[PDB]
RNA sequence: GGCGUAAAGCGCACGCAGGCGGUUUGUUAAGUCAGAUGUGAAAUCCCCGGGCUCAACCUGGGAACUGCAUCUGAUACUGGCAAGCUUGAGUCUCGUAGAGGGGGGUAGAAUUCCAGGUGUAGCGGUGAAAUGCGUAGAGAUCUGGAGGAAUACCGGUGGCGAAGGCGGCCCCCUGGACGAAGACUGACGCUCAGGUGCGAAAGCGUGGGGAGCAAACAGGAUUAGAUACCCUGGUAGUCCACGCCGUAAACGAUGUCGACUUGGAGGUUGUGCCCUUGAGGCGUGGCUUCCGGAGCUAACGCGUUAAGUCGACCGCCUGGGGA
């Protein structure tokens, strides 16, 4: 949140001037070497407001859903969402995880049944061909739905990295009225998000800074 | 060529409102300033200022409520190709009274309800809803 | 078109100053000079329609300037049309 | 209510009548507005009652008759008049790019033809053939000459032009566009029925010219037939001068003029700034190609060069045939 730590983390950096979105004009400070520079004076108050609303949602019995699938922010999202008893989607977002929850609930049930019969059940009726088949199905289903297995229903807030990369999740949350907290870069569309946090979403240290701040605020919210 | 500057002012307001512009600028005129006064006193624009002496430039500060346009519709009624004059008993009411109709009566430019209370008719400049 | 010296001469004899190059009299005189000069070119090049379009542009511009001058001040209009030899 | 594709933008432009017209002051009170007066026949329409036992019907009173004229005022807007102003529109200075137009000259490559040398049996053409040319020496090759037409490479969703269109090089005459900084005139403007002008190709008239190509035409093929596609020739024509014709899927199937509305990548042509580092970067105009946002659209798609939001004027459409 500290603008010095932000500027040292690489938050102010943006994409090239070609790929920019004109809707991101209020949050752009300028350009250097044909890449956009995000205005941190605009970034820190919006990030603080987003953190305040996230803390409210956490303290009011809420479920946060951390969404980010880029190879830069996958493991970071996993660590952040596990560090606060939350849920994450760090791999491919299945089209309809939220709007078609009544159908992916069955896949969650299947994943849970498979992992219980593998670990606690320990069928041992292997056949050495259906066993490896079931383990591969379990690993696919876990890489797809491993973060939201203990969610139960739809979350109350989405924290998205690279709002352009995750337009499907944002559109689903907007269809369901769930507030969206997205790290919107200079090339992304800030229309479908509620709490736009204009900052770099490609550098790894920037997303670790964002996720650490969000994890801290949601933990302090959990602990009231 | 420029044959209707009042319709041009209305079009500038409409296009600046649709583009979420903060303020719109245009060459000034007495009738433009009167219509801008009528719009400001009715609450459709925030403020207006006239800058310059030999070439006055009128600048209207557009108004938004919920990130939405305050001026939903603005149309030119009386135009150079067809002039529209109305008597006081047939003055139009826009949006069943929720909108205003800028009327140019012999006592200056005013709204349709002000011209009705004053017992006057005249040229229907525009409809603002 | 007209040379610089001929244009300067016309501006001087038809203008209220050596810099009054925009007066209606100066414009009409310059257009008349260009038309009279082009007359000889088109006597020899009767199939030059592309240049005759610019000639007719000059003619119509001079006509509109003369109409404006006659509507503005008829005395200067008469002085101009007698000094230039117009009125068909 | 419409005109990109469903019917509908004149092929393009100039322009008279007409329509509309930047901005300020004064004046008038023509349009406009307000009030009053006169009139707007009665019946009818409508409202409240009355009489027919009810109704139809009859009838009292009122409202209405949205109109016209006159008189008295108002002056915001439109109009008239007078004086202004510079931002629209033009003039001048200096340059820039361009297949813009008209006239004359010239250059090289190639096709064809004529004459000659070498040389010998084929050449040409096709899916295959044949018609055709060739022992009278073809085709091939070499040399010289004649004539006409068009300008390889450059060459490019490049440039110029109102449109149609414009392509070697040189000279002569000539139109438009754009840019820099100023000076000047001061609404002189936009559109335009009728009118006039330009208007691909084909076609027509007169006089030339005629290499190549090629309607018609002839022959050889193919075919059931083949008045065609294919082949061998070939006249008009294509070319030039001067007239006529006035039509095209004359297309962006998108009239002209002006204002406003997020962006990206290019092309072309000026101009300004900076140790010019560089064939550099950053601005600022003109024209132009592709994609795409809001918006619009029946959709396709258009999208700052709008088919978005508006204003002025014009042309056009009203089911398919007949036509």
């Amino acid at each position: 949140v500290s603008m010095r730590d932000m500027l040292k983390a690489g938050v102010h950096f943006g994409h090239q001037t070609r790929y920019w979105n004109p809707k991101m004009k209020p949050f752009i400070f300028g350009a250097r070497n044909k890449v956009h520079i995000i205005n941190l004076e605009k970034t820190v108050p919006m990030f603080n407001e987003a953190l305040a609303e996230l803390n409210k949602i956490a303290s009011r019995k809420g479920k946060i859903l951390f969404v980010g699938t880029k190879r830069a922010a996958s493991e970071a999202v996993k660590d952040a969402a596990l560090s606060c008893d939350q849920f994450f989607v760090n791999h491919r977002w299945l089209g309809g995880m939220l709007t078609n929850w009544k159908t992916v609930r069955q896949s969650i049930k299947r994943l849970k049944d498979l992992e219980t019969q593998s670990q606690d059940g320990t069928f041992d009726k292997l056949t050495k061909k259906e066993a490896l088949m079931r383990t591969r199905e379990l690993e696919k289903l876990e890489n797809s739905l491993g973060g939201i297995k203990d969610m139960g229903g739809l979350p109350d807030a989405l924290f998205v990295i690279d709002a352009d990369h995750e337009h499907i999740a944002i559109k689903e949350a907007n269809n369901l009225g769930i507030p969206v907290f997205a790290i919107v870069d200079t090339n992304s569309d800030p229309d479908g998000v509620d709490f736009v946090i204009p900052g770099n979403d490609d550098a790894i240290r920037a997303v670790t800074l964002y996720l650490g701040a969000v994890a801290a605020t949601v933990r302090e919210g959990r602990s009231q | 060529s420029m044959q209707d500057p009042i319709a041009d002012m209305l079009t500038r307001i409409r296009n600046g409102q649709a583009a979420n512009k903060a303020a719109v600028t245009m060459p000034s005129s007495k009738l433009k300033v009167a219509i801008a006064n009528v719009l400001k006193e009715e609450g459709f624009i925030e403020d207006f200022k006239v800058e310059g002496d030999t070439k006055p430039e009128l600048e209207l500060t557009l108004k938004y409520f919920q990130g939405k346009a305050v001026v939903e519709s603005i149309q030119r009624v009386s135009r150079p190709g067809l002039r529209i004059y109305k008597r006081k008993d047939e003055l139009p009411k826009v949006m069943a009274g929720l909108g205003i109709a800028v009327v140019s009566t012999s006592k200056g430019v005013m709204t349709d309800r002000a011209a009705r209370q004053a017992g006057l008719g005249g040229e229907i400049i525009c409809y603002v809803a | 078109s007209l040379s610089t010296e001929a244009t300067a001469k016309i501006v001087s004899e038809f203008g209220r100053d050596a810099n009054d190059t925009g007066s209606t009299e100066v414009q009409v005189a310059l257009l008349t000079a260009q038309i009279n000069h082009l007359q000889g070119h088109f006597a020899e090049h009767k199939k030059d329609h592309h240049s005759r379009r610019g000639l007719l542009r000059m003619v119509s511009q001079r006509r509109k300037l003369l109409d404006y001058l006659k509507r503005k001040d008829v005395a200067r209009y008469t002085q101009l049309i007698e000094r230039l030899g117009l009125r068909r």
